């Protein structure tokens, strides 16, 4: 017949170094658009506020 | 004979490293009303605007 008290005593030390990539999306609205345009008159009268 | 007594090799659990990823946090961002003001007349137009001889 034995009996066996015990006891424990304990660190820890624990450095983490974490990193972290995300890309969001939203499939309706993945682009925007500019144009760069110019206006060309060929014809023989001059026109007013063009749009 | 001489007893193990055993006192394990384990040490606590992954279940807190476990709850340290099982983080969610907060997602998404504001959009769609914003604030909405707008005021001008190229909707209809109002000129006297008859035929005569």
């Amino acid at each position: 017949n034995s009996s066996t008290v015990a006891i424990d005593h304990s660190l820890s030390l624990a450095g983490e170094r974490t990193w972290a990539e995300t890309m969001g999306l939203n499939t309706a609205d993945t682009a925007r658009l500019n144009a760069n345009i110019r206006y060309v008159n060929t014809g023989t009268a001059p026109i007013y506020n063009v749009l | 004979v001489k007893k193990e007594a055993a006192e394990k090799l384990l040490e606590k659990v992954p279940s807190d490293v476990l709850e340290m990823y099982k983080a969610i946090g907060g997602k998404i961002y504001i959009v769609d009303g914003d604030i909405t003001k707008h005021i001008s007349l190229e909707a209809l137009s109002e000129d006297k605007k008859k035929i005569k001889d």
